[PDB]
RNA sequence: GCGAAUUCGGUGAUCCUAUGCUGCCGAGAAAAGCCUCUAGCGAGGACAUACACGGCCCGUACCCCAAACCAACACAGGUG
RNA sequence: GAGUGAGAAUGCAGGCAUGAGUAGCGAUUAGGCAAGUGAGAACCUUGCCCGCCGAAAGACCAAGGGUUCCUGGGCCAGGCCAGUCCGCCCAGGGUGAGUCGGGACCUAAGGCGAGGCCGACAGGCGUAGUCGAUGGACAACGGGUUGAUAUUCCCGUACC
RNA sequence: AGCUGUCAACCGAGCGUUGAUCCGAGGAUGUCCGAAUGGGGAAACCCGGCACGAGUGAUGUCGUGUCACCAGGCGCUGAAUAUAUAGGCGUCUGGGGGGAACGCGGGGAAGUGAAACAUCUCAGUACCCGUAGGAAGAGAAAACAAAAUGUGAUUCCGUGAGUAGUGGCGAGCGAAAGCGGAGGAUGGCUAAACCGUAUGCAUGUGAUACCGGGUAGGGGUUGUGUGUGCGGGGUUGUGGGACCUAUCUUUCCGGCUCUACCUGGCUGGAGGGCAGUGAGAAAAUGUUGUGGUUAGCGGAAAUGGCUUGGGAUGGCCUGCCGUAGACGGUGAGAGCCCGGUACGUGAAAACCCGACGUCUGUCUUGAUGGUGUUCCCGAGUAGCAGCGGGCCCGUGGAAUCUGCUGUGAAUCUGCCGGGACCACCCGGUAAGCCUGAAUACUUCCCAGUGACCGAUAGCGGAUUAGUACCGUGAGGGAAU
């Protein structure tokens, strides 16, 4: 829940708010998974940590 | 640059009461530096007064804390050498009684 | 002691003897004034100055 | 400086044999050293003895159930 | 132009009073006398009795303190008093190990930690290892010494 | 011509006309701990390996170097297993800690005010954290404005204004546009719409398909798609660019568009530019100011007289010089006594900024204006849905920016801005990158200033000062 490896994402703060608009600050961790995912054309594959996102863009293939 | 010589160890010899009463049965005392051996200090002590010596005794001695109005003050610490020529018994007139 | 311009002038195994010669004078004077039957400094300081010095030439003829 | 005798007996431990023996359950550390076995070498090591030799650095005084440690004291306290 | 006017805020810091030469002088043991030094002696030194502890109020060690140890000098400051005395202060001297205690040997609880895992970040974990005795392996006595140190110094005999 | 620093004297030993000491520039020596880095450790202390030498009859012993971690390249090797990878080695170059403040970027409360208090404020304050610099960040419009044929990067002040506004519309909070100022450089390019080469990956109707007129010699730029890498040529507001067809074209040679022959399209080499330590290519090759600095030298003019007087620098009187009548001391208020002041001078060596001669780099295969028509200019981005932050803007009708999570566009009759929303007209081109000048800060150094204090004041510290002392702590903290 700290950084996938690629697009340098971090976890932003905010505050969770009521119906009585009550401030308190709270945290928000970026989907990440540990996937194994190829790299080179021959079908290897490594366990990276990647945010979901970045699987979204497909910036690491699928086989 | 710098080579090894052996008598650049003693500092002096010390002069005491017990002192005289090592001299009488022929052991000797000197002064040396704190970073010495008593290997070092028997190899000098051979080769600067030619005579074979036995065996070399070390005692360190803590400096004193003499009171001043100025403030808290301590002396240097000292090494003692306590050293037992043969029987050979070759005075050191170096010593100077 | 002497002077630089003899110094420089002469060689490699005069600055040797030198310098065996000023290790054996530090040697001797600075231990009887250890012993107590020598009064002054000057002596040390201008062996101190010999062996500074040669040591000095020393590396410098050997990087030049 | 000189310097006599220096044995018997008995009592006797919480000390030694004992890291032992007997019994109990609540069932009682680790590694180094030591002995030995081979793997990987190898043309000179193995056991005794006469002899000269060489074995490092540091603590080493004093106090220590107290006027010297901890209690602000030369303290009716505490300290293994 | 003002840090510009104090008598008080159980005010602040310094100094000095009364209570006052009043209470106390730190135990369940207790002294007295003689001679000696000294300008001064119950308190120090030496001699004889008495008193008390004696599983300590004696003798050693560890932790702890660091020169309080010994000798010589002096007693305005400190010792709840004077003090020649002191653990006062000044100077000098004093601590001797192949074999006693630790390191070159090894580990427990636990600490550190390459890579590694996790963690916005700072970081937290723990592997190989490395540290960590209160433990284990591995080598002594009698006597003598001066004014203080003795299983260390010397004599005598050995050990591993 | 004196000198061996001070408390702090005192002795004794001595150095100097050959110039000692003193002040400056450069160089070396530099024990140990401390990032500490051969390993360990209770800081200034314990324990080793490797190479070269000294010494003993040998050992013991003694000196000199070298031995931490991490990151980033180079070469070797390649485990589970065959290709190949991790890991494992050897060598260079970097970083590690400290510093008062300033700055960027993340984290981040409460005491308080609202006379209570939850929204709010306190406040993105204190503090924590990781960064580099001498400044940093920002910086060339996807900015304003509103019909004027306007401003024209960024930064920092004075206005605009306590105004439009926000706010249990309370406490409170608070613009922008425009204007006036400081400073200047409206500034060069990368990467996809053709190609040559290092290539491979694939195949081959392996012969009439490939070269820019004529004759002739020779024998896979895959046929078609997907994805990446390498490059000349398109980075735009009147809205702009090439798969092909129309007009002038300020040198030349070669190789190409799978070949040899006019037309059309690219690449290598000789000469005017553009510049360069730049932010738009990067590494190198060598140069003078009386600019300054770390330090010094010269530098006028009464022993004047008389008196109180211990001493005059005092009182009076002559005559003092002055481009210097600032300041201290000398026995009392001294420009005429000295330290010195105006003013001149002066550096062998070293350091920072400013010119002047080998050498280096680029293109003049290129350049300037002229008539119609057939994949590229920044993507998981702009934008959208939810959830939150920061601009006055606290979900209110809420634009603009950013972020987490899901979806998700075009390439110019494309977009988003113009304060919920759009038809016709109006102004600029987003997802890429950097860039000096004005500014803030002062641990340190120099030269000065003060209607600032003069020992209970002024820094806690004019003196053993962050010492004694208290607290085992972070620490607190004196008097003299
Ligand atoms: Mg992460
Ligand atoms: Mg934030
Ligand atoms: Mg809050
Ligand atoms: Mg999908
Ligand atoms: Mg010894
Ligand atoms: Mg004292
Ligand atoms: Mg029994
Ligand atoms: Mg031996
Ligand atoms: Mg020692
Ligand atoms: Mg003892
Ligand atoms: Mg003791
Ligand atoms: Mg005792
Ligand atoms: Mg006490
Ligand atoms: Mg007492
Ligand atoms: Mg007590
Ligand atoms: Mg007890
Ligand atoms: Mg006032
Ligand atoms: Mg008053
Ligand atoms: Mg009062
Ligand atoms: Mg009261
Ligand atoms: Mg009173
Ligand atoms: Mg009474
Ligand atoms: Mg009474
Ligand atoms: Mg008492
Ligand atoms: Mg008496
Ligand atoms: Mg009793
Ligand atoms: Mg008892
Ligand atoms: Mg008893
Ligand atoms: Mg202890
Ligand atoms: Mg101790
Ligand atoms: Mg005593
Ligand atoms: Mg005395
Ligand atoms: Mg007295
Ligand atoms: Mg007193
Ligand atoms: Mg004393
Ligand atoms: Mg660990
Ligand atoms: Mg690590
Ligand atoms: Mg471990
Ligand atoms: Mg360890
Ligand atoms: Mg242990
Ligand atoms: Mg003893
Ligand atoms: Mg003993
Ligand atoms: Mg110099
Ligand atoms: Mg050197
Ligand atoms: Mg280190
Ligand atoms: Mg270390
Ligand atoms: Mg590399
Ligand atoms: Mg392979
Ligand atoms: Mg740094
Ligand atoms: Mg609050
Ligand atoms: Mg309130
Ligand atoms: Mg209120
Ligand atoms: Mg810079
Ligand atoms: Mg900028
Ligand atoms: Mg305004
Ligand atoms: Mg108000
Ligand atoms: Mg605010
Ligand atoms: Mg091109
Ligand atoms: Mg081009
Ligand atoms: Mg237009
Ligand atoms: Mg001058
Ligand atoms: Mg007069
Ligand atoms: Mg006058
Ligand atoms: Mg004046
Ligand atoms: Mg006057
Ligand atoms: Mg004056
Ligand atoms: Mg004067
Ligand atoms: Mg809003
Ligand atoms: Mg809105
Ligand atoms: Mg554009
Ligand atoms: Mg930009
Ligand atoms: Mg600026
Ligand atoms: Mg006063
Ligand atoms: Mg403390
Ligand atoms: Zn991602």
């Amino acid at each position: 829940a700290a950084v996938c490896d690629i697009c340098g994402k971090g976890p932003g703060f905010g505050k969770s708010v009521s119906h009585s608009h009550r401030r308190t600050s709270r945290r928000w961790n970026p989907n990440i998974q540990p996937v194994r995912a190829v790299t080179r054309p021959g079908g290897n594959k490594q366990r990276i940590n990647a945010c979901t996102s970045c699987i979204k863009a497909g910036k690491v293939s699928r086989a | 640059a710098t080579i090894t010589d052996p008598r650049d160890i003693i500092l002096a010899p010390v002069i005491s009461e017990k002192s005289y009463g090592l001299i009488e049965d022929n052991v000797y005392t000197f002064v040396v530096h704190p970073d010495s051996n008593k290997t070092q200090i028997k190899i000098a002590i051979e080769k600067i007064f030619d005579v074979k010596v036995d065996s070399v005794n070390t005692a360190n001695r803590q400096g004193k804390r003499k009171r001043t109005r100025t403030g808290f003050g301590k002396r240097k610490s000292t090494k003692r050498a306590i050293v037992k020529l043969a029987a050979g018994s070759k005075p050191i007139d170096l010593f100077g009684a | 002691g002497t002077t630089p311009g003899e110094l420089r002038e002469l060689t490699d195994d005069e600055l040797k003897d030198k310098l065996r010669e000023s290790k054996e004078e530090l040697f001797n004077l600075r231990f009887q004034m250890a012993t107590g039957q020598l009064s002054n400094n000057r002596r040390l300081r201008t062996v101190r100055q010999e062996i500074a010095r040669v040591y000095t030439v020393l590396r410098e003829r050997e990087l030049g």
